[PDB]
Formats: C-alpha cells, structure tokens, sequence
C-alpha cells in the first residue's frame, strides 16, 4: 500500500547488496533513501554500468534510481562514516533524515563489507534507539543472511560477536556465484523491510540462506544482559520498561463434497 | 565442562560433544567446534538455545555455569 | 569459475524475473544468450541493448515473437536446438519466465519433444509466492505432470518487484549449480514471503502424464538407469 | 470417498478432509480445497505423497483408487 511512500530508509553500502536493495526500494516507491558510501564504482569488482566508472557509488545509484522512479526522495553522502568527524554527521542523519526533515529514518539497512562499519553502525543505532536491519553474504557465495536488530528487543550485532570482533584480531583477509547470492540476500532483506514497515506477515528476526542446500533457517536472537555496548544494555533496561507499560465462502457446491 | 554445539546453518543441524577444562577461553572452544565443523572460525559466533547472544571472551567454566551446555554457532557473514 | 562462458541459455519472457535473471546471467559472463518475448522497440530489443552494454563479451540472439503460434513454435525447437554457443548444438538450458500458462505448456511441449533440461519459473499475482522447478524430462515431474486446474480443466486463461527479485535469484543459483556442478541442485524450491517458508521437493514423473513425450522421455530414462587442528593446546575432546 | 488434503506452501502443513461422492470430478475437490486454504483454485495443482503429480480431470472415486486418501495441493505461480 501507499503507506510505503510515507517512509524513510538509510542504506549503508551500496555495492553489491546495497545497490540491489537500493533499487528494489526505489521500485517500490519507498518515500525516501539515504546512501552512505565511500568507495568509486570500479571496472574491476552488479547494478553498476561500465560508463560509471570512476564515479562514486552514491552518486551512481542516485542517477539511476532518480530516473527508474522519480517520485522517491533521495539524499547522498559520499563518505566513510567510521571516521569520528563523519561518525555525527551518521548520526545526526538517521535523527533527522527522515521522510519529513526533522524526524529519524525508519530503518538503517547495513550493506557494508566490513565488520568494522557493521560495529560503527551498531554504535550509532545503539546509542539513537534506531532500529536497523543487517545483511551480509560469504566470501564464497555460499551463503548469506539478514536480521532484524531494535536496540534493547533482540540482538545488537555486539551481542553476539564474530571472533574477530571479540578477539580483537585486526580485519586482515570474486567467486562466479557473487553476484546471485548478493541479489537472493538483497530481496529477502527488502521483503523483510515492506513486512515490517506494512505489517503484513511475519518479520524475520533473522533469516539465513544456505546457497549449497538451499537451507533458509529462521531464528531469533535476544539481547545479551551484558553485552559490551553499554548503550545495548541501556535499551534492554528501556524496553523492559516500556513493555511494562504498554469467512469460508464456495462460489457454489453443486457436488455436495463436504468438509468433514 | 561439557557442551553440545550445534551448526544452525546446516540443514541437518548437526552437533559435536566437547568435554573442556574449566579454564579454557571460550575463544578456543568456538575455534576448535568451527574446525570440527569445517566452517571459518574468524566470522563464526555462538548463541544459547534461547537464542542469547554470548561473548565468547570468557572462560568455558563460566560459559557452563550463565549458560549451560546447549549452545549454537552462527555464521556472520562478511561481505556485503 | 569460466566453465560459464562455454554456456548457452534461452530465456522466455523478459518481464521482472526474466530481466533480473538475465541481468544475473550477463553479470556472471555466460557465454550466450537466447532471448524469447512477445510485445519504439520491442521488450527483447530493449533488454539486450540494457545487457549489451552491462558485458559486451556475452553473445545475444533475441526474438520477438510469440512461440505459442503454429509457424513459430517449429521456429523456438529449431533455435533451442541448434542456438547454443556452437551453432547446430542446443542450449544448454532454457528458462521460463513467462506470465501465462499457456506459453509454459508450449515450452514444455517443446522441450519434452526435444529431450531438453529447463527450469520453470513464476511468482503469484499478490507477490506472496513463487517458486522455481527442475524438468529434466523423463527424470522429474513435467509441467503437464501436475497441471493447475485451469490447465486441467480447460478453462481459457481469460511487493512484485522484491517477490521477482528472490524467484530471479534463486532461480540462477539453481542454473550455476546445474551447469557448473556445485552444491545441490534443487528440483523444487518454494518461497512463501509472508512466512519465509522455503519448501524443497522433488517431483516425479507422472507415468499417465498427458504429454505422451513425457511418457516416451520417461521409459528412456528408465532403461538408461537401467543400464547401470594445527593446535591443540587446551585438551578440548570430541566425546 | 475421503482425502486428507495438505497445503505444502504453509510451513504448518494444514489439512482439509473432505467426503465426496464417488462420480465428483476432482476439479471440483480441487477447487473447494483451495478455497478451504483460501489460496486461488485456478492456479493449484495436485500431487501425491510420493510427489507425482495427478491430472485432476478425472472422477473422485478413480483419483482414490489410483492415489488413495493422502494428496497434496501445490501452487502453479503464473505471473513472471
Ligand atoms: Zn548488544
Ligand atoms: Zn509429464
């Protein structure tokens, strides 16, 4: 419904998960996107065409997704949102970003490549209360998932580190299928988006994608009581709070078949 | 201590049985459970049957003893 | 791996699964494609100019018309077996996503004919549902196998773009793994999108199937059956 | 004279028994199903608990004969 335009979506990345994303949203009139991203589109390593090369990839994105539908707002930041200066400038865009200038986006959809901006933007939802949703796929297409963080309700992405993120080991390391994986994980993470800003269905709190076996578990991940983000910890005690105080009609049956 | 740690992102969910000392960071458990699992240790992380997430940079006996021995690894997919 | 240049495949209908899977495909450096639709330019005119310039090392070969009609059918058999990357060979597979059951049962008829692996494709009007299917014929179920009631009954036929996106998607995975021999090759893969309820199965042939090509493909694939820790510092034990 | 009906597109694997008459063509239980599940008649298909697909243009009581009580509505998605 026309409820989806009345909404705002920041997406951070817009390489391969994030550009597909950015499209699927922009098609089906999403109110507003904002992009986050540093890197230039690349003849080297989806969405982008060859004669973009050497432009940056938000501009890229908005280019195209200006012209598929030209009712969708969009705002653009060409920039690397881990640095501390760029780090409230984030912030101060999902607050007031919004759909109407003044109010917070929606959701913050994560499509970085890094567990470093993951970290970043977990921060940053964490300390605003913003809900988000993370995406990610393997380094072999094999595999992929999205989840649905709201800060104090489930899981941050701090609640439950990778070992390098809680080993304090340094970030220090394309297959054909890629791009396929890339655009299975962009097109549940969007569903995910219209399930939850819509209502309709039943959101994912996280959903995987086994390419292999084409295995797709659903689970749900509650936060951490001592989760390293303080700020995780400071929302488990708001939401707690806060939930404290808050037909069978046949066209016809000439056969006289019977529900028994 | 003993856990049971399952794979979740395999459709047979499969388990493997770790007898560990109590002084073992958690760490090495998780390492040693993606090896046996064939599964890249650096992106993999551990939850409870509940579903909570766990910071494995604690000992396994205090791992046991909030948690219990039902446990889960994740992937955490990287790339994006 | 680049396997897949030495690759052709036909794709029916260009609409939202069928743009994104060739857009896919394209991406992937495929050797070939082959481009069915039916309507200034024509939608496989306009696709293959988007595709062209995505990866110009891809072939195209692309038809406009409509493969359901007398002289054209015999004309979609003759491409689908002599339109592969080597001219006089077949495709290695063809994919279907068109809109209408019609031209799903003229491909079907065609490739049980022919002896020839496709991929079915589709998405329901409401974007609640889609799914993906495997016909090899003979081996598994044939789209006239299990006809939905308006097919069998013989009545005339008379959010999309994220449900197109994930049927498009897991529909190439499924072609990557078919032609380059990895992982598990679903013969039938659901997507329920309220639910995220993903159900695999794998259809048999029907023996009393309405295509008699179904049948024949189904007693010659019978008789071919026929005829054959760098560390280990911690004391940590696998009980 | 009865089937046990599932709809498999429902993680829930719901099922309808339905009592027909023998002589009913099993379009019409087909279609009355699919309107129990409230998904559309026009684009279901019918298979068996072996996963052969049936024609359903045919009596009720043949399709019991052939395939017995146990059958399995599949949607035909149309649109692409
Ligand atoms: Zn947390
Ligand atoms: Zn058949």
């Amino acid at each position: 419904y026309e409820k989806i335009r009345t909404f705002a979506v920041a997406i951070v990345g817009v390489g391969g998960v994030g550009s597909v994303t950015a499209e699927m949203l922009t098609r089906c009139g999403i109110g507003k996107l904002l992009l986050f991203d540093y890197d230039k589109v690349e003849l080297a390593n989806l969405f982008f065409q060859p004669h973009q090369a050497g432009l940056s990839k938000v501009q890229a994105a908005e280019h195209t997704l200006r012209n598929i539908n030209p009712d969708v707002l969009f705002e653009v930041h060409n920039y690397n949102i881990t640095t501390v200066e760029n780090f409230q400038h984030f912030m101060d865009r999902i607050s007031n970003g919004g759909l109407e200038e003044g109010k917070p986006v929606d959701l913050v959809l994560s499509c970085v490549d890094n567990f470093e901006a993951r970290m970043t933007i977990n921060t940053a939802c964490n300390e605003l209360g913003q809900t988000w949703m993370e995406s990610g796929v393997s380094e072999n297409a094999v595999s992929g998932h999205i989840q649905l963080i709201i800060p104090g309700e489930s899981a941050c992405f701090a609640c439950a580190p990778p070992l390098v993120v809680a080993a304090n080991i340094d970030e220090k390391t394309c297959a054909a299928s890629l791009p396929t994986t890339m655009g299975v994980v962009a097109g549940i993470l969007v569903q995910n988006v219209l399930k939850f800003l819509l209502n309709f269905g039943t959101v994912s709190f996280y959903l995987g994608y086994n390419a292999m076996q084409d295995f797709f578990p659903t689970m749900s991940m509650k936060p951490n009581p001592q989760c390293d983000d303080r700020n995780c910890r400071k929302q488990q005690e708001e939401y707690k709070k806060k939930v404290a105080a808050l037909e069978i009609i046949h066209e016809d049956n000439e056969w006289g078949i019977e529900l028994v | 201590v003993s856990f049971k740690i399952t794979l979740t992102s395999d459709p047979r969910l499969p388990y493997k049985v770790l007898s560990v000392p109590e002084s073992t960071p958690f760490t090495a458990v998780l390492k040693f459970a993606a090896e046996e699992f064939k599964v890249p240790a650096a992106t993999s992380a551990i939850i409870t049957n509940d579903g909570i997430g766990i910071n494995p940079a604690q000992t396994a006996g205090n791992v046991f003893l909030k948690h219990g021995s039902e446990l889960r690894i994740i992937p955490r997919d990287r790339v994006g």
